[PDB]
């Protein structure tokens, strides 16, 4: 596809695909939870479920109209839906409630059922989301005392001491002109949608954003949560990695791919050319695992998340497979480099053209907010031809031999050992 | 008769181990920060279980 932005005073984007049946239009704000600070932890998670409540939605559905949206740490969504020769109506929709009128929304009796349906999504989170609920204290130990610590819903005791005035506030620091992005994704031409926004002389506000005093650090930590009622060992662990806008952004990704992801109770997923299985499935140390590289824009991370319950083996588990992030800077074949470009680019064309137009307008906007403008799919297929093993090497020298790692685990994680026998598994020096 | 080379190599002797005793004490306390600074907080389950 072809991506098209223009700036009129408003920052428009758009990416036209004749083939769909639908069109979604919406605005995406260039701030999250990386914006917020202890005391108001979970406001942009109220904002989202007061678009979404239902005298809002109502209003909606007797026009055709279907409503999203999405909080993440960098930036935050606000989508509507419509058939194609119906996008007229979205737009004002939308008009009516960022524009204009977000008071009415923010009555009492819609602030506090709001309220309670959120504290009780956020307590179900915590007791019975094991695997995400970790990778939450992942974060939150990586990378303490800054902003990229704080959790994206909210938690249970920051969320009970917020009353309307703070949402209000928030509005007004973050919710502008100069911080907006205005997309348009599906069967949407780009020139009738700015032509449509001119007709009307929006603004929504304009602009100079607060500061953000603190960058993102780095720390190697770790979090313990012992449960000895759960049946099993959730376990996540992680070094620093690439930002966006780092020329090892596809490196990075690249050697998460070498690993990849496993499930135990798949016939095929036991046949996959990785040299880590022939350790693990002799003995069934675990049932699953994932390797990914995550992104913001200030850091990242790099590592592996696991569930067991071979809760005697956990040790052989941490071992073997720290022991093969060695082999980056030692011994690491053209093979296994040509695999993992192969399925990387599978999995980059899945994500980029699926045939939801709401996820298409969550990638371009964050895109645009971050960098200016959206790199192409057969641009990228380029940079990813073009790296070699010696690339690797280098990557991995820097990011992964004798390096500092984050951990957090829970449930039955007594076999889990000290930090230091954990560290010194990052260098081999049996070399 | 071994009096004057005994006490010259009973200075090289307490030298080299005495250095030794001192760069044990470094290495020990530098792997044992972890555990010395490790934190611990109790929070109460809800009675239902």
């Amino acid at each position: 596809a072809e991506v098209t932005q223009l700036s009129n005073g408003i920052v428009v984007a758009t990416e036209h695909n004749p083939s769909a049946h639908t069109a979604s239009v919406g605005v995406v704000f260039g701030s999250g939870a990386a914006n917020e600070n202890p005391y108001n932890n979970g406001v942009s998670n109220l904002w989202k479920n007061i678009f979404l409540s239902k005298e809002n939605s109502a209003v909606a559905a007797k026009e055709g109209l279907a409503l999203s949206s999405n909080i993440s740490r960098d930036f935050q969504s606000y989508i509507v839906s419509s058939l194609p020769g119906s996008t007229d109506k979205s737009l004002d929709f939308l008009n009516q409630s960022f524009i204009q009128q977000k008071a009415n929304l923010l009555s009492s009796s819609n602030f506090e059922a709001t309220k309670k349906s959120v504290l009780k999504q956020v307590q179900d989170f915590e007791e019975n989301d094991h695997p995400n609920r970790v990778l939450e204290h992942l974060h939150s130990t990586a990378f303490q005392n800054t902003p990229l610590s704080l959790p994206t819903r909210g938690t249970l005791e920051s969320l009970e001491n917020l009353v309307v005035a703070d949402l209000e506030s928030f509005a007004n620091n973050h919710f502008l002109n100069s911080n907006a992005v205005v997309v348009g994704t599906g069967n949407i031409k780009h020139e009738d949608l700015v032509n449509s926004i001119e007709s009307k002389n929006l603004s929504l506000q304009t602009g100079t954003k607060p500061v953000l005093k603190k960058k993102a650090a780095f720390l190697g930590s770790e979090v313990r949560l012992r449960d000895d009622t759960l049946p099993k060992a959730w376990i996540s662990l992680a070094v620093e990695g690439e930002p966006v806008n780092s020329p090892n952004y596809f490196v990075a990704k690249l050697a998460a791919q070498i690993f990849g992801s496993y499930n135990a109770f798949e016939p095929a997923s036991r046949l996959q050319g990785i040299k880590l299985l022939d350790n693990i499935q002799e003995y069934q140390l675990c049932d699953n695992f994932n390797h990914f590289s995550l992104s913001y824009k200030d850091s990242g991370l790099w590592g592996f998340s696991t569930a067991t319950r071979n809760v005697t083996m956990i040790d052989d588990l941490i071992h073997f497979t720290l022991k093969q992030w060695n082999r980056l800077t030692i011994s690491v074949t053209d093979t296994e480099v040509e695999r993992a470009k192969s399925l990387l680019k599978l999995q980059l064309g899945q994500l980029y053209e699926s045939g939801n137009p709401v996820n298409d307008a969550n990638l371009l906007g964050a895109e645009v907010l971050i960098k200016g403008s959206k790199l192409s799919l057969g641009e990228a297929f380029k940079k990813i031809d073009a790296i070699t093993v010696k690339d690797v090497k280098a990557w991995a020298g820097k990011r992964l031999w004798d390096q500092d790692i984050a951990i957090a685990g829970t449930g039955q994680i007594e076999g889990l050992l000290d930090y230091m026998r954990i560290r010194s598994d990052m260098s081999m020096m049996r070399w | 008769p071994e009096h004057d080379e005994r006490k010259r190599l009973g200075l090289k002797t307490v030298i080299i181990l005495s250095s030794l005793y001192l760069l044990s004490i470094w290495v020990k306390k530098f792997k044992w920060a972890g555990i010395k600074t490790r934190k611990f907080v109790f929070n109460p389950p809800k009675p239902r279980k």
